[PDB]
RNA sequence: GACCCUGUUGAGCUUGACUCUAGUUUGACAUUGUGAAAAGACAUAGGAGGUGUAGAAUAGGUGGGAGCUUCGGCGCCAGUGAAAUACCACUACUCCUAUUGUUUUUUUACUUAUUCAAUGUGAAGACAUUGUCAGGUGGGGAGUUGGCGGCACAUCUGUGCAGGU
RNA sequence: AAUACAAACCAUGAAAGUGUGGCCUCCUUUAGUCCCUCGAAAUUUGAGGCUAGAGGAGAAAAGUUACCACAGGGAUGACCGUCGUGAGACAGGUUA
């Protein structure tokens, strides 16, 4: 029955009951049982090499005579690799030292390769709190426009400062404000990306707090707290631009509270903004309708990642561009 | 926000012309007019453009926590400070160049001093308390320091003395994390 | 020796007032046109919509209602689903076609706006450029820095209850 | 010592006895009005306003650290140097 698949679940994985309902209705259970051994299953790590330092068969090279095991990660990805084994640690090797590459995984990939950031253009990222996601437009644009970083916390802001100067950047600007403050203060921008925190739902294996650190209370202030990002995210964006700028929203979270709920709401309130196809190869169509709601059913373009059929953390990505 | 004072622009420009050769490329009327004009907060400088500046000037103080590239910050006593963080700009227009193997990097990197095993070739007529920057075989910039004498004076020297003193590093970049 | 204290040097953390404002500055407005090329969004008349899951089924949604039946097909019952189906009433939007049209935006061309040369008519040209507010910063500049008694009297404001001398 | 109570004393009255020494005390941290506004949410919350427990000479530079280096004081190979202070070196040192 579906109780005693909910109570078989709780007692053997050690989820929350709120939590296992969720995911019980989201998926069936023949692919619940698969997302339950995939988020258990610890998740590779990949690495993203410097465009503007060097380039991928250079590294790869390196990193084989250094004793590193190395495959490109697909087709979708000429800058990634993915790592097997190493025997000398990848924090201490020459390469890392100098800024040849940095460490990621598959969620901070995807996001910057939905946003086409071009040469002599001004970006924002609201959210950007590992700073990989910083860099690689940077590696996009070949180090040509003005870039604006925001950070919440004073302890990530001086761990990212480490990582921007490492690889070279030298045009982004980063500070502490609130991403609500933000397009009342400056405004104007051509591109924005957000990374909206959330539940955490996707990833489970960096972080364990999410199975069991998740009450009701949480499941309705992030929704609404990204709400107000994503208002942020349209009033940043300009509407008219010699290069075309878009508003990329990404989040690590796998719930329909998370996922095409937001966007839906801020698509509802103002007309101007209209979502197209993010150029993207492997995804999951969204939900035209889930919980009694009836969302815009031109959603389809928007994009899921899910750990099981792909080595990928759960993600959620979606592209919007202005009119008005 | 406030720009560099008298006083503290000179210090600044005097330290920066000590490894820096051609101050006038680094800040000149560029084709479209903007310039490469300095900025500090917070006792830390930094090396921003013009339009940089106009865009973040709209800001209040204490919400802005950086600006641009970093260059260093002053100390209680009012010395200047050069960090790791101004060495994509060092590097660019260096002076003086000293390249170290990769068996001598790797205790330049962990933040031991230059020892003349480490280099592989040289640059010439180097003063003995002149400032260079330190890269390895393969044009990488690695950091920058003092050397503990001239050119001449390091060919005759015993092969395990210090050599150039081991100011900066990525041993910052590996701190703050 | 450890240990404690003093002075200098670094690592720091915090402060370095209040109100305007230069330096500034974000967004929108008008100056700022005329044609051509297009695209988007709002006026319409129409064709068709609808799956995360399961349910035989691709479930708009809402109100009734258990055969109007052309048929016992499906209604009914029953699983399965937040929502169950026959029927007849409604409107939300969407993918589009065309025009029965309104706007908006980009590019090009020309001078009619703008600005320069001559200076008592010419040119670049709708790019710039100027003015207007709604916001932000401002350390530089200007200004500043333990108790309550008692209505116990006379005159004025208030204009028995009040206040001022 | 304060305070409570008792006794003594004191004031009045001829006696009888009676009699006495109030009620209070700009922002930052915290809780409530779940009151009003702005939102979200198929009906419950989020952010402000309001209320109440407590704190507070100015650009020249300051305060503080079971912190680092150097020098000095106290208590139970090693120096005078010269050359640099962001770190250090010496065919220079009183004999043959």
């Amino acid at each position: 029955y579906t109780n005693q698949l909910l109570k078989d679940i709780c007692a053997y994985y050690g989820y929350n009951e709120y939590l296992a309902e969720k995911l019980l209705n989201l998926f069936p259970p023949r692919e619940a049982f698969a997302f339950f051994e995939a988020n258990e299953t610890p998740r590779p790590v990949v690495i993203r090499t410097n465009t503007l330092r060097t380039h991928r068969r250079d590294l790869a090279q390196a990193l084989i005579n250094r004793g590193v095991t190395l495959e490109p990660v697909g087709k979708w990805s000429k800058v990634g690799l993915q790592v097997f084994d190493s025997k000398v640690p990848l924090g201490a090797t020459p390469e890392y030292l100098a800024g040849h590459y940095i460490l990621q995984a598959a969620s901070s990939f995807l996001p910057v390769m939905a946003l086409c950031p071009q040469e002599n253009e001004r970006c924002l990222d609201m959210a950007a709190a590992p700073g990989g996601k910083t860099t690689h437009m940077a590696a996009l644009m070949k180090n040509t426009g003005v870039i604006f970083a925001n950070d919440p916390s004073k302890s990530r802001a001086k761990g990212l400062i480490g990582n921007i100067h490492r690889l070279g950047v030298r045009n982004t600007i980063v500070c502490n404000y609130d991403a609500r403050e933000f397009p009342r203060v400056i405004g104007g921008f051509d591109r924005v990306l957000l990374d909206a925190p959330c539940s955490g739902t996707g990833v489970i294996c960096k972080d364990p707090s999410v199975k069991t650190n998740r009450d009701a209370k949480d499941f309705m202030q992030l929704p609404h707290t990204q709400k107000q990002l994503l208002l942020a995210a349209i009033d940043s964006c300009n509407h008219a631009s010699k290069t075309g700028g878009y508003i990329v929203y990404s989040t690590c979270s796998v719930c329909v509270e998370e996922n095409e709920e937001v966007v839906n709401y801020a698509l509802s309130r103002r007309p101007n903004v209209k979502l197209v196809e993010t150029g993207l190869p492997f995804g999951k169509e969204g939900f035209t309708s889930y919980m009694g709601k009836t969302f815009h059913p031109s959603l389809k373009l928007t994009r899921r990642f899910y750990p099981h059929l792909y080595n990928v953390d759960g993600f959620f990505v979606a592209k919007f561009k202005k009119i008005g | 926000m406030r720009p560099l004072t008298d006083q503290e622009m000179k210090i600044v420009l005097d330290k920066l012309a000590n490894y820096m050769t051609d101050l006038k490329s680094l800040i000149a009327p560029l084709e479209d007019g903007d310039r490469y004009v300095f900025r500090m907060q917070k006792d830390r400088v930094y090396y921003v453009k013009l339009s940089i500046a106009n865009i973040a000037t709209c800001v209040a103080r204490d919400k802005l926590l950086s600006l641009g590239t970093c260059l260093g910050k002053m100390t209680k006593s009012g010395k200047f400070r050069l960090h790791i963080t101004a060495l994509p700009i060092l590097a660019q227009n260096a002076r003086y160049k000293i390249w170290v193997k990769d068996n001598g990097a790797q205790p330049f990197l962990y933040g031991s001093n230059i020892v003349k095993a480490h280099v592989g070739r040289w640059t010439e007529d180097c003063p003995e308390h002149s400032g260079c920057v330190v890269y390895n075989m393969a044009d990488i910039p690695l950091g920058f320091g003092v050397t503990a004498r001239s050119t001449a004076e390091a060919r005759r020297l015993d092969p395990t003395g210090i050599v150039c003193f081991r100011q900066a590093d990525c041993g910052e970049y590996l701190r703050d994390e």
